[PDB]
């Protein structure tokens, strides 16, 4: 920190190099082996010496040694302009767009002008002007074009001035996101217009049409024999694809470069090009390469052997081949078959270069395993450049271990092993105050703890105090404040690295780093004897941690700056609270609980020594744990007999001992997670009770001091503050340890036990069991009086079932929710009753009731039995041959063979049900192999997008370039890990004294305005309630809402309008020292002290609040897509076809269920395949088939599908022989390369003859117009014709023809209403259709989730309204809250430009961050459309601060701490 | 405005540009059954004028060009006949704070 | 901290006028001067003295 | 025309499972639970817990 930086780099600009690299080098490289004998570099050769120092040789350039040389670039003299491989694709659409003829493009002189005229507009900030240039309009000769582009070109010259002599643009050109979208939207139109022409418009004569191969050729095929007479009309006012050689395509573009510079100057400049320059052609080929330096180029070495580079074999080959094309030129000097191997040294003199920079682009030899990599191969993947060793450094000053348990630290603690303590050193500069402490640091050296290993001189010279002794580290610590000679160095002083101490804090990591609280700052505790990192419980929820041989990362920070803010920003005492949804994190977790409901148990009574003892086991005022330095008791709860206390009065006691004197006590009255019925007959243990700070009733559980919201640590933590609720989870984790070790818990086989009279009675509910596997397969069968299982009439209809995957499905649902009956019986009939030890003395069900570890259904299956084993949702699967296992008879109906455990873990599970929860076991383990591989992607997709997305000081939520996402963040500008006491109004009023001198208004009403938000929000209630009955399109708009009008951190009272409905409701239904006048100003002012701070990097926890909780949501089916790959469908990919897309409609209130039902089927498609019984072809054979279809029966599709038999005749007779025919002639030019029923009518001879004609060969035509039964025609073809599969195309053509079908809609149904909303579930989106079906629809509730066609019908909000409803059906599915303020700012990014964009690169690609994008994936790609760009990187978001090495912008860096000096 | 029945053809289309000061806006009428701006999902849409829009951009200190967007072509943007330029004022019922005033930019 | 201070803070050489890190050279002294930094392609050859 | 019962019918399938646990927003006991396995073979069971009556998603960790 004493070597200061003065200049910074602020913006970095793209370009390409010219052919003068030759001035900054002249140090050209010819021969191509590295080395000679004597091992020395050859002269000429790529280890030249001119290149930085190497080989123990100084450097023939710096004059410098090793150590100190930068190293410094060579050039390799191509003969031959070979193209450069990324621009390749960028010339040869220049190329295929440019007249060989006249050295134009093929567009006209006024069309490539316009687009010439639209850019010069958009590369300042203005996109109006472009839009209205193509109002500038009005036999053509070139005097009128010449006018427009005069005329044109006029206008662009007075909007540019026009808007430059206001403030709205600047000389450097105005360039933001939506100015880069309608560039990008021109030059992919500019390249559209220019690749698909056939002719010039300056001229006629046109060129030949190009050809390419894989990036190593390009070809100019064969104009034909009419496009040359077309051209010699005109040019008097060769072979099948001819080669093209590189250098011919240069002197065709450097032409065209040259006569187009006007379009050309803009569309390869975004911003102003101050410094017009011109872009040439040469730029797109490769003239020199350029050697990197030797530093970069150094020999590889693994175990004793090296190796030559990398970069010197693909680099050396384009050397060996630069010298055998002159090796072959000489044979012309002296002078067929040598033009065949010239022509084949350009393909491999092109092959090398290409093959130099990429590797993908080259052809290679053979299987070389995946050959020598290319320079884009070092920045694109995962690893190689830009993403290993730009975003994911590995660090200095780190250690990680084994982490071990330990609750003697406290919660804000590490206990740093003595192995990490004496190596990791800290910098500290000695001055006036700490003279004392680090001479006795160098004193101690290198070996015993409180030392130091190394001091730095002023001059920056470090001397290590590792080989000295004890007499030259005394002799060194004396001179520590002594001054130099120097006076260069007079200002610095000398820096102690000493080592880590009590005092100093460090950055802890669990590696799965999936949200922010998995990297907290802890302050170091070094202990003695262990090589352990050591933790505390309750650090142990948030990293997500156990003790099972997990390993964390310790990072110790090495400045002041950083150690500021692993204290007060990253510490674990301000992550009490995630942000993903306001819930706490921290919290004592398993053996804690259960000793809470012993301790604060109704049975214990400690006498005077034991209560003392638990108040000094866990309150040290020595270590700084008490408020008062003298430990203060409370009387005993009994006195007459014998003095004890209670057990929920040492809780009043730790709490009256930590919490500081001047506040009056806690009030809080709450719930537990075990029920009264547990206690006995009225008792009132679920009711917690702390009044005045005391705990007067219930126990207190995982509900109360573990992980829990609402509970007392939760409470504490609202009234008193982090510090405060850190402490008490320390107390209370000492003082269930050390009740813990005086009065133990254990758990033995006595627990897991049922009594004899329990015992009997799962026997017989589980007798009740053998008959339902029958009775649940005689129902899906459709038969019924208890059939037996034998039945062959059953077994037939079992194996009919086997064979489809629907039918089974229905089997096994069946049968799984009617044993699952008989699962619940015999729990909800055993376990608090059946069980041998009830609930105190039983400590397997009261790990299980506290919350302490397990559920009720862990009891359930020991004691009482596994139940159905389901697999991937359905049942246990099955064989072949209908067995489930060798063991069971074929078609088994047992609920045993199907996977119904009746045995428990406490008595044994029988072969075959022990081979059925192996097959259970192992779903649950391939489907964690193939969760985090899932959601590990999608929150990395999350955080690049909203990743420069913070709060503004105006509270506007703003991308890093400065676009704005949100005007306040959620709406209310709350910050989600306050908001959790702000709508818990009786919390608030109870402890009304405690919460008013932490929110203390006294000190504060001098530096804000108070009365000028609450005179304007009370018009804006009053306005509000005198329109309430309107609709949201009739509501006036006079009154927009206080926080749009007032700062809500400036101004008292301005406040969200749904936070002031809560809060008025709540003082007009509840009249109770305190005023309500006085109680809106504490809650107004606990508002203001709950908003988001400026700063907050309020995008990655949005996208931290979503990634991380679909790590839990991987799960199977438990009708529309479920889970994450629904959520890789709106997040990610941005898919416009969803696979099931619905739509829900809300029918009205007088519309019947019958009329519902009916209108069902007036909706959902029907095909003729969906009528038809049998087609029965007879072929005879001119050729004939006699086509007979049987439909089923008119009273059976005319109610199934409400088709009359007039449909089917119009069906038939105008869709479906058309279609017919449309394939039988289809597979023929590829193929040439009862009764009986006549004396037919005049009607239907008349439809016979008629459709005859209409139609190629049916010849005979007949319709059961009685009876609706059968259709029947005969195709005759010809008499030549071979065989035909006819009933192969009759099966086809029947699934595609439809009888009705409204467009994009499949199927509706009515399902089971949903809290009395009768509606309507439309399997496909078709809004257009349902508006026409008013009489049974309200129109104006109807709802999808396809946001890519409410986007197209309704527009932007309401796309926007239903993707937070959408993401947000996907956490409800699974009980899982996120607040809405993250879904919020989610949905405004994804629709910031009127749009429907995605998180992938073609949501990314209008973005403004080039090396966001670079770091992201396809690195060179968008390098590429950054260069042609010539595009100035603002070095503003912080994937591009963290390459340059600038500091990040978000948070500790929005703004500058400048230092007020005294002096004039 | 000018409302018709199945289609336009594409050669009529070009004259709708074809007057400076005065714009000319179509609507196929199977498309005006219903008004999108009645649904629950569409809040209120406000465009404001010049004066409004400029004291907007002086609180934020915003180019136009870094608003939020709405197309040209957005069925409600179709609806309130919005030039390029134009804030329009959403007022939408944010699930957290109720009543909740949003901009965006016609480009 | 740790992706700049603690993995390879270096201090580089840049061209104020070319803005270019790799091609400044710290200048091998003529015997009576000091070793001062200079950047290459911004350099004109002392043969380039022409009037 | 087949002779099996080919779909469930609206309200002809309840769920079986059920388990007394308190509802913490109606006070309902019986409620429908549904375990699936999540973690490798380090971490137990995650019960699903949907009640009867009002259908309130619950989940429990362990
Ligand atoms: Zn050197
Ligand atoms: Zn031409
Ligand atoms: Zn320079
Ligand atoms: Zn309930």
């Amino acid at each position: 920190i004493s070597k200061p930086v003065g200049s910074e780099i602020t913006s970095v600009d793209f370009g390409i190099l010219t052919a003068k690299i030759r001035n900054l080098s002249a140090k050209q490289i010819t021969n191509p082996t590295v080395l000679d004998n004597l091992g020395h570099p050859v002269s000429g050769g790529l280890y030249d010496l001119a290149l930085g120092a190497f080989l123990r040789n100084l450097c023939s350039t710096c004059g410098l040694d090793e150590k100190f040389c930068p190293g410094h670039q060579g050039h390799i003299e191509l003969p031959v302009p070979c193209y450069n491989p990324l621009f390749f694709n960028q010339l040869y659409i220049y190329l295929r767009a440019s007249c060989l003829f006249c050295h134009h493009f093929r567009l006209k002189s006024v069309e490539v002008h316009r687009y010439a005229c639209k850019l010069r507009l958009l590369q300042y900030g203005l996109i109006d002007e472009s839009y209205k240039l193509d109002e500038i309009t009005l036999d053509i000769s070139s005097t009128l074009l010449n006018e427009l582009k005069s005329k044109r070109s006029e206008y662009v010259d007075m909007a540019i001035a026009k808007a430059l002599s206001d403030g709205r643009t600047t000389e450097r050109g105005s360039f933001t996101a939506t100015v880069n979208d309608e560039r990008k939207k021109l030059v992919h139109e500019f390249h559209k217009k220019l690749l698909s022409r056939g002719k010039c418009d300056n001229c006629g004569m046109f060129s030949p049409k190009f050809r390419k191969d894989g990036f190593t050729k390009i070809f100019e095929t064969a104009l034909n024999e009419k496009q040359i007479t077309n051209n010699r009309v005109k040019g008097f006012i060769k072979t099948g694809s001819t080669y093209i050689l590189s250098t011919e395509v240069k002197n065709i573009l450097d032409t065209v470069f040259r006569k187009e510079q006007c379009v050309l100057q803009y569309v390869f400049h975004s911003r102003p090009n101050l410094s017009r320059k011109l872009v040439k052609a040469d730029s797109f080929f490769m003239d020199v390469l350029v050697v990197p330096p030797t530093r970069f180029r150094l020999p590889s070495k693994l175990g004793e052997e090296v190796h030559e580079n990398s970069q010197n074999q693909l680099l050396s080959k384009v050397l060996t081949t630069s010298l055998l094309i002159r090796d072959l030129n000489d044979d012309l000097s002296k002078l067929r078959v040598i033009f065949s191997r010239l022509m084949n040294a350009f393909v491999t003199i092109q092959n090398d270069v290409n093959a130099f920079i990429d590797s993908t682009k080259a052809q290679g030899r053979t299987s070389g395993k995946v050959p020598i990599p290319g320079v884009k191969q070092a920045l694109e993947k995962k690893e190689g450049l830009f993403r290993k060793h730009m975003m994911g450094k590995r660090v200095n000053y780190a250690a990680r271990s084994v982490i071990s348990p330990d609750p003697n630290i406290e919660t804000n603690e590490i206990g740093v092993p003595p192995v990490f303590a004496v190596k990791l050193t800290y910098p500290e500069p000695v001055t006036a105050y700490n003279i004392a402490e680090l001479r006795q640091a160098v004193i101690n050296g290198p070996d015993k703890w409180p030392g130091a290993t190394q001091i730095q001189n002023e001059d920056g010279s470090l001397v290590s105090l590792i080989g000295m002794s004890v007499e030259q580290r005394k002799a060194l610590a004396n001179q520590l404040l002594t001054p130099s000679s120097n006076v260069s160095t007079h200002t610095l002083n000398k820096k102690v690295y000493r080592h880590i101490k009590n005092r100093d804090v460090v950055l802890m990591n669990r590696q799965p780093t999936l949200h922010k609280a998995s990297m907290m700052g802890h302050k170091v505790r070094v202990l003695p004897n262990e090589k352990t990192l050591r933790l505390h419980y309750a650090n142990t929820g948030a990293y997500n941690a156990d003790f099972d041989g997990d390993e964390m990362n310790m990072h110790f920070p090495q400045n002041e700056n950083a150690r500021a803010e692993a204290l007060n920003l990253a510490n674990t005492d301000s992550q009490y609270l995630t942000p993903t949804s306001g819930s706490p994190v921290r919290g004592l977790i398993q053996d804690h609980i259960s000793a809470g409901v012993w301790l604060t148990s109704k049975d214990s009574f400690f006498t005077r020594e034991q209560y003392q003892q638990y108040i000094y086991g866990c309150i040290r005022p020595e270590d700084g744990h008490t408020t008062r330095s003298k430990i203060v008791t409370l009387p005993p709860t009994i006195f007459k007999p014998y003095p004890l206390w209670t057990g929920k009065q040492i809780i009043t006691t730790v709490l009256l001992n930590v919490t500081p004197p001047d506040m009056p006590g806690i009030n809080l009255i709450s719930k537990n997670k075990i029920k009264n019925e547990y206690w006995g007959k009225g008792s009132l243990e679920n009711e917690v009770l702390f009044k005045d700070g005391a705990l007067l009733c219930g126990i207190l559980d995982k509900s109360q001091y573990g992980a829990s919201k609402y509970g007392i640590v939760h409470s504490l933590h609202e009234v008193y503050g982090p510090e405060v609720a850190a402490k008490v989870l320390s107390v209370l984790g000492r003082l269930f340890t050390n009740y813990i070790t005086a009065t133990a818990f254990t758990c033995g086989m006595d627990d897991l036990r049922l009594t004899a009279e329990g015992n009997k009675w799962r026997t017989d509910i589980l007798k009740t069991s053998v008959d339902t596997g029958r009775e649940a397969a005689a129902e899906v069968t459709n038969l019924d009086k208890d059939t037996p299982a034998d039945d062959p009439e059953l077994l037939k209809r079992l194996q009919e079932i086997l064979r489809d995957n629907n039918k089974s499905g229905i089997l096994d649902a069946v049968t799984s929710s009617k044993v699952n009956a008989i699962t619940s019986q015999v729990v909800s009939k055993c376990v608090p009753d059946g069980t041998m030890k009830k609930f105190p003395c039983n400590s397997m069900q009261a790990m299980a009731l506290s919350g302490a570890k397990g559920s009720n259904v862990n009891v359930s299956q020991i004691m009482c039995l596994l139940g159905q084993q389901a697999l991937e949702g359905r049942r246990v699967p099955v064989m072949v041959s209908g067995k489930t296992l060798p063991s069971f008879k074929p078609y088994e109906t047992d609920a045993m063979a199907g996977g119904y455990v009746k045995g428990r873990f406490y008595s044994g599970i029988k072969p075959q049900e022990y081979y059925f929860h192996c097959m259970a076991g192992r779903e649950g383990l391939i489907d964690t192999a193939v969760k985090t591989s899932r959601s590990g992607y999608l929150q990395r997709c999350l955080t690049k997008q909203l990743e420069g997305v913070h709060v503004s000081y105006d509270n506007s939520i703003r991308d890093a370039d400065g676009t704005l996402v949100q005007f306040m963040y959620g709406g209310d500008a709350i910050d989600i890990t306050k908001e959790s006491h702000m709508t818990q109004f009786e919390f608030c009023l109870d402890n009304y004294y405690a919460l008013l001198k932490k929110y203390n208004p006294s000190a504060l009403i001098e530096h804000l305005d108070v009365e000028s938000a609450l005179k304007y929000s009370k018009k804006t209630l009053k306005y509000r309630k005198k329109h309430s009955k309107e609709p949201h399109y009739k509501q006036s708009v006079k009154y927009d809402p206080v926080l749009a009008k007032y700062n809500p951190a400036k101004y008292l009272g301005s406040v969200s309008e749904n936070f002031q409905d809560k809060l008025e409701s709540f003082l007009d239904k509840n009249s109770k020292g305190v005023n309500e006048k006085k109680f809106r100003a504490l809650m107004q002012l606990k508002y203001m002290r709950s908003l988001i701070n400026p700063g907050e990097a309020v995008g990655i926890i949005a996208s931290q609040s979503v990634g991380e909780p679909s790590t839990q949501m991987t799960l199977n089916t438990f009708n529309v897509t479920l889970g994450i790959p629904r959520l890789r469908e709106i997040v990610m990919t941005a898919s416009a076809a969803i696979k099931t897309p619905q739509m829900t409609l809300p029918i009205w209130n007088d519309v019947s269920d019958e009329q519902a039902d009916t209108f069902c089927k007036s909706i959902s498609k029907v095909l003729l395949s969906e009528v038809i019984d049998k087609v029965i072809v007879t072929e005879t054979t001119a050729r004939s088939y006699v086509i007979h279809m049987r439909f089923f029966d008119n009273n059976e599709y005319s109610e199934e599908y409400d088709v009359s038999k007039e449909e089917l005749q119009n069906v038939i007779s105008n869709q479906f022989i058309h279609l017919l025919e449309a394939a039988i002639v289809k597979e023929i030019k590829k193929q040439k390369r009862v009764e009986a029923n006549n004396n037919m009518n005049k009607v239907q001879r008349d439809r016979q003859s008629a459709i005859i004609s209409h139609h190629r060969f049916i010849t005979k035509y007949n319709f059961d117009d009685e009876s609706g039964k059968w259709c029947e025609f005969k195709l005759e073809l010809a008499a030549d014709t071979e065989k035909l599969l006819m009933v192969n195309i009759v099966e086809e053509i029947c699934r595609k023809s439809i009888i009705r079908q409204i467009p994009h809609i499949d199927r509706c149904v009515h399902p089971e209403p949903e809290n009395g909303k009768r509606v309507l579930v439309t399997e496909g989106v078709n809004f257009q259709a349902m508006w026409d079906q008013e009489a049974f629809i309200d129109v104006d509730g109807i709802t999808s989730n396809d946001v890519a066609a409410v986007l197209k019908t309704y527009g932007v909000e309401a796309a926007r309204n239903t993707i937070v409803n959408e993401i947000n059906n996907v956490f409800s599915r699974y009980a899982i809250s996120v607040s809405f303020r993250h879904l919020d700012l989610i949905a405004d990014m994804m629709t910031r430009q009127g749009t429907y964009l995605a998180f992938n690169r073609q949501g990314m690609e209008t973005s403004t961050s080039s090396f966001m994008k670079m770091s992201y994936e396809t690195t060179c790609q968008f390098l590429t459309k950054a260069v042609l760009d010539n595009e100035r990187e603002q070095l503003d978001s912080p994937s591009a601060r963290i390459v340059v090495g600038k500091l990040n912008n978000v948070g500790t860096g929005s703004f500058d701490v400048l230092a007020k000096v005294p002096n004039a | 405005i000018f409302v018709y029945q199945n289609n336009i053809t594409p050669s009529a289309m070009k004259l709708v540009p074809s007057i400076p000061p005065a714009t000319i806006e179509t609507f196929n009428e199977a498309a005006l059954v219903v008004n999108i701006t009645h649904h629950e999902l569409v809040p209120k849409h406000i465009r404001l004028s010049s004066d409004e829009k400029r004291e907007l951009l002086k609180r934020y200190r915003l180019k136009e060009s870094q608003l939020p967007r709405i197309q040209r072509a957005d069925p409600v943007a179709l609806y309130l006949g919005l030039k390029r330029g134009e804030v329009v004022k959403i007022i939408r019922k944010s699930e957290t704070s109720g009543r909740y005033a949003s901009y965006r930019i016609c480009m | 901290d740790r992706l700049l201070n603690s993995s390879d803070y270096t201090q580089a050489s840049v061209c104020r006028e070319c803005g270019s890190i790799l091609t400044t050279q710290q200048s091998v002294p003529r015997i009576g001067s000091i070793s001062t930094v200079c950047c290459r392609r911004c350099s004109m050859r002392f043969e380039d003295a022409k009037k | 025309k087949s002779v099996v019962k080919t779909s469930l019918k609206k309200n002809e399938l309840k769920d079986g499972a059920t388990i007394k646990e308190k509802c913490p927003q109606c006070g309902n006991e019986e409620m429908n639970y549904h375990t699936l396995q999540l973690r490798s073979a380090d971490e137990g069971a995650t019960v699903f817990y949907t009640c009867t009556s009002c259908g309130y998603k619950f989940r429990t960790n362990n």
